[PDB]
């Protein structure tokens, strides 16, 4: 740039207070008619009914936590519709990393309620093998990177992910969600920054629900690393669709980052007063479709409940690749022990 | 559950582990004006309740939360040390001390050796929960004492009640030594006793034998005591074993004399910890008391830890090292 | 903020190529005279002898690097004025921290030239006790904070001692001097967020001499962090000056951070001419102080030479404060072994 | 210098051992289009010469620099390799992995495990600087294998010569594990021997016993094999002693069976490294060959490491586990 010859210290008050992407006011009303993505009946009731799906599902499971029968809960209260928006402007095999607020991800992508379920129990049906804490839920199939507790970890994997998708010549993205909080982490720092100097075709997805940021938010970093940055409204499923939407082209068509920073806390109510004014549904429609949600996530639950745990021999393997001698050896240490002591182990409760 | 908590200072008050560190903090705020208790969520009490009641007592600049960040916590308490300030920080779970490994090992560990003792952070202390809790899985669960007893220039202190912890915790506190105190968080409520109100210390680097015996000497250190302290009262029922067992308490700079000094009585050694076996902290113990009790020793020491696997989540009532595979250990050491 | 109802992302555009704060011309002349420190003379002059000491200094031990005298050396070509200017701006007991081009803050510090070469030379006279690699600078004394190699993880540490100051009611000020690759740490993120958030009175000083951001260098990141930032003239002294100076004023009534990012690629010259504009210097000047700079420097270089290293005995203190039992067994092995192998070792070479 | 280096592929040429690495990262790049290499200065060949060419030869889009942050460095190796690519990176020093310790110990190591083998990272290998060098000091000497040999997942390779180099490296970067390969920096221009300009592999968790002997082994890896090669040579001069020298290779998954099945033979044993006493990998040896060996072991096993300090400057020469520190430690033993 140029020369100043008097001193001034640059403000943070640069651009502004980031204004908030709305589509939809909250009787569920178009606010802006060239913003509406006039997406048809079947999709807009996919993301409804997906929204609600995973609410009866947390519902339950949450009980299920309070009751000591997983483990450990976390629900998707107030981000279902940045989840199922976002996912909807996906293409299926973009390939997807988060933390712990994504399940809604995976349910637009129809993953079952029995694997979700599988996971949370640790039973055999758990692909994850009952390895980890419940709702570090992960598919190979639907592209869904399996989560880890480690905050933020996830950013500048989800960057490498993208530089080898571009190389590959993919015309396919990479999302990375994460939380303001994980935002203060320094793998954040890191991925952010090689996002832009290495110019990968990623969308960071920022969740914003004073102790953790003292500038404008997470959008307002966005600039700082040359990252094409928006701020939308996270209770509004139509701006959340619409800004990833527009994210996804240009990424993929440019190989450049890009930010979301969706503004959350209902997404839910918004969208069912949406559905009423098209006459996509009514009243007897919402109560047959709660009684067939509950329905279906009961069954799953009281399945999941019922089925055996893994093989405990299943706690030796992927360690690496192969196994080890050495450590096949401590697996036969375990079933030498079992053979003698096992009267004080629950055997019963699991495989073989 | 895995194990069974059981067991001169002025007035005490029944304090679980949990208590005990707050009363701890409390008493070195209280001692010491410069001393800030910091970290990811310590301002309303934590996710365990140890800072309760604190930042009401002592003030938002004392008691405050930083940005989700442990890199930045740990060098932002090296900074304050370095002013001589007491800094006491919080990493929320030992699993999440690896971000800040740079900073504890490179910076932390050496601040005083690389500058001839111009500067120092000797008044830092990392206090971090650490340990099983029955559905932890792979990063609620770690016990990372191995990666640290590496490192020349840290101390690592473990207790393994609400009395040892209150005692050790205020001598890391004071100690011109960056100190990490890892917390055994499956005690947090379940281990309560007499704790006395006001500040105790109990000496760093400096194991306690906890029950004579002549057979065979029992190490471990946290829960694990706890554990071993069973299977000496099984050896005792069905085996007429007489065990000697004995808290650790300090992993860095470790009491190499009284594990020494008992196995030289019994002649026979089994090192129990949670950790995974390879590289464990068992290994250095063995090694050390193999060359100095080498004409003693009338068998293999054993050493009975955690599989060489992540912690896993459904697995773990077979992942570790409880007290039917200490005793089994325990049999075949005695029958060699 | 309030809401937008179109779809536009943030480009990094926003407010600008940030502009470079100058106060003096290629020529030595000043631009505005409202922005003229009118420093004193002896401070401009001792500004000046400062900068050309460093540059003696480093032509000397640079050849001794060259010829295996000294195992490393660091020189501070370029940057001579951003760090004498931005130190004549400290008080003398702000602490400092930096990395490896901030010896000029040492000598504006009036540190002896006998300690910059003794440890390069890891001799007896050194505090350092020889165990650090050539140019790791501490001073006590003179609020230095002793160099490590590991990059930016001083940055973090800043903060920590700027929180600590700010409660000691001091009327004191951190500096933390980084450069633009360092900034790309976690550990940067880390400092430039805990200063913030914390109301820390640091002043981050950026060196700037593609691969390591794609935003607007390292002031365009301050804002986002909601930190007062400038840019300036790293070759201008008077420029950092300034910005120094009115840096500290504000971070020590304010608790608030400020970064200064100082461009950088010649200072001396600029000074030079400067000097001789106000009839403060003149070639007969200029010819005695560089013969008087160079037999210091080579006077404190051939003492530095002669004398021997420190007792290897000081290999094991300072570990711990104390020295452990077992460490202490360490040092009675090797005073052992030395009384059996000693003929193997450089023992006349080294104290004692 | 504290060491002195000494001694049916097809066609070979001389080679250093950083024209080995590169000739290793040049066969890869040639045979596997996904193969990437990146790091903080590895464009215009790095600071110790390894990558010399392969940007012209490949393109900047697969030998790239990365921003200067070793947490980010590996992040991104590992997301590279969850797509299936060959991501091979460096650090600068390893000196500097600890930034990067999260990502390789909480991600990295446990990436297929967690996941039930739905991703994997077995693609990355991390490439880094390693061992003293006469001068280093603190931050530019570092051993940390030991710091790594406690995590279950990952591999960690080390060789002693340029052909040894090669053949590691190789097998490191078509192993379908995360691998760190430590590449002893004091050897980079000083250690040259004919080396196959084609492709080849050395086996991974293999020991090679590279001297028969029958009174003594003696186990090293890296530059520090040179070290017992020579302390050999003085032991048989000196006292009529026959060892028998093994260069580990890889220190996880270690080969326990070639190293049992040693000193079951010569019934002592002898460790050395320069890495630090406490903690050392060292100490996983001797007590594994202590359990496994007990019958045999004739007196008690040496581990001959570095101080339990940092890493001096100018006490170097005091510091490390020289010829003359092994041979007195080994005289001693056999003395027993
Ligand atoms: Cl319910
Ligand atoms: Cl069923
Ligand atoms: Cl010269
Ligand atoms: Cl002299
Ligand atoms: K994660
Ligand atoms: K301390
Ligand atoms: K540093
Ligand atoms: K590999
Ligand atoms: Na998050
Ligand atoms: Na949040
Ligand atoms: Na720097
Ligand atoms: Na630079």
């Amino acid at each position: 740039a140029e020369f100043i010859d008097k001193l001034e210290f640059i403000q943070p008050n640069v651009i502004s207070g980031i204004p908030i992407y709305r589509v939809m006011d909250r009787q569920g009303q178009i606010i802006n008619p060239s913003e509406d993505p006039h997406l048809p009946k079947e999709k807009v009731l996919k993301l409804y009914k997906s929204m609600t799906l995973l609410n009866t599902m947390d519902r339950i499971l949450y009980e299920s936590q309070r009751q000591g029968r997983i483990s450990f809960y976390m629900t998707n209260y107030g981000e279902e519709g940045t989840h199922v928006g976002s996912a909807a402007a996906l293409d299926n095999t973009d390939l997807v990393f988060g933390q712990y607020r994504e399940a809604g991800v995976l349910m637009y992508r129809d993953y079952p309620l029995e694997l979700f379920m599988a996971q949370c129990y640790g039973n055999i049906s758990d692909l994850g093998k009952g390895r980890q804490m419940p709702v570090h839920y992960g598919c190979k199939e639907r592209h869904f990177v399996t989560i880890s507790s480690p905050l933020a970890t996830q950013i500048p994997q989800a960057v490498g992910a993208a530089y080898a998708a571009k190389r590959a010549n993919a015309n396919r993205v990479v999302i990375c969600y994460f939380g303001e909080g994980a935002a203060s982490e320094g793998d954040a720092h890191a991925g952010f920054n090689f996002a832009a100097t290495l110019e990968c075709p990623i969308i960071f997805f920022c969740r914003n629900n004073s102790e953790q940021y003292r500038g404008d938010g997470i959008a307002a970093r966005g600039p700082g690393y040359g990252i094409m940055s928006i701020r939308v409204d996270g209770n509004d499923v139509f701006a959340v669709y619409n800004a990833t939407k527009e994210a996804r082209r240009r990424a993929v068509a440019e190989n450049q980052p890009f930010l979301i920073e969706a503004m959350t806390y209902h997404p839910i109510s918004r969208l069912r007063h949406y559905l009423l004014s098209q006459g996509w549904w009514d009243e007897e429609q919402e109560k047959a479709w709660r009684k067939q949600s509950r329905r279906k996530v009961m069954e799953a639950f009281e399945q999941a409940e019922r089925k055996p745990k893994p093989n405990p021999n299943l706690l030796f393997s992927d360690v690496y690749q192969e196994m080890p001698a050495q450590l096949r050896k401590q697996q036969e240490s375990l079933a030498r022990h079992l053979q003698t002591y096992g009267e004080h182990y629950p055997l019963d409760h699991f495989d073989k | 559950a895995h194990f069974t908590f059981q067991p001169e200072y002025g007035q005490t008050q029944k304090m679980n582990l949990f208590q005990s560190v707050t009363s701890a903090l409390d008493n070195s705020l209280a001692k010491d004006p410069t001393a800030v208790i910091f970290g990811e969520d310590v301002a309303f009490g934590g996710v365990f309740r140890c800072t309760v009641g604190l930042r009401d007592k002592y003030g938002k600049d004392r008691v405050f939360n930083t940005p989700l960040c442990e890199q930045g916590i740990v060098g932002f308490g090296i900074g304050i040390a370095v002013t001589g300030a007491t800094a006491i920080a919080e990493i929320q779970f030992a699993d999440y001390i690896f971000p800040a490994f740079d900073q504890i090992v490179n910076e932390a560990a050496k601040y005083r050796y690389r500058s001839g003792d111009l500067f120092n952070c000797g008044s830092l202390t990392i206090r971090s929960p650490w340990g099983c809790v029955g559905h932890g899985a792979l990063y609620h669960s770690q016990s990372p004492e191995a990666f640290f007893a590496h490192c020349p220039g840290i101390k690592v202190v473990i207790p393994r009640s609400p009395f040892q912890a209150k005692g050790l915790l205020l001598s890391c506190i004071e100690d011109k030594n960056p100190c990490i105190f890892f917390e055994p968080k499956i005690l947090y409520r379940a281990a309560a006793e007499e704790v006395p109100i006001e500040p105790y210390n109990i000496p760093l680097s400096q194991a306690e034998v906890i029950q004579e015996g002549s057979d065979v000497t029992l190490v471990a250190w946290g829960t694990q005591v706890h554990v071993i302290r069973e299977v000496a009262s099984m050896a005792k029922e069905k085996l007429g074993v007489s065990c000697e067992v004995i808290d650790l308490r300090t992993i860095i700079p470790w009491d190499v004399d009284t594990i020494c000094k008992s196995v030289i009585k019994t002649g026979r050694l089994l090192i129990s910890h949670e950790a995974p076996l390879t590289g464990g902290f068992a290994s250095e113990i063995s090694s050390t008391v193999q060359e100095e009790c080498f004409l003693n020793l009338e068998a293999p020491i054993s050493r009975v830890c955690g599989y060489d696997t992540p912690f896993p989540h459904i697995f773990e009532p077979f992942y570790i090292p409880d007290k039917w595979k200490c005793y089994d250990a325990l049999r075949k050491m005695i029958n060699y």
